[PDB]
């Protein structure tokens, strides 16, 4: 009821369970990919694996 | 009825590549 005190008001809930695994990704953040370089020392990030 | 399982029924415990190793 709209007259309820805040502890007795309704709250909507979402729980985001991240399937963080050593496995192929299908959800990723909004990050731009570069070209790939080989046989040279580079800094890198593969699917967040820095 | 019953039979012996021998050493059947083992699987890859995780999705990580490994080679030339003994893993507990
Ligand atoms: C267990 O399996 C063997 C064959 O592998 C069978 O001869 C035996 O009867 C089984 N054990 C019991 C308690 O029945």
């Amino acid at each position: 009821q709209p007259t309820n005190g805040v502890g007795y008001q309704p709250y909507r809930v979402v729980v985001l369970s991240f399937e963080l695994l050593h496995a192929p990704a299908t959800v990723c953040g909004p990050k731009k990919s570069t070209n790939l370089v080989k046989n040279k020392c580079v800094n890198f990030n593969f699917n967040g694996l820095t | 009825a019953y039979t012996n399982s021998f050493t059947r029924g083992v699987y890859y415990p995780d999705k990580v590549f490994r080679s030339s190793v003994l893993h507990s």
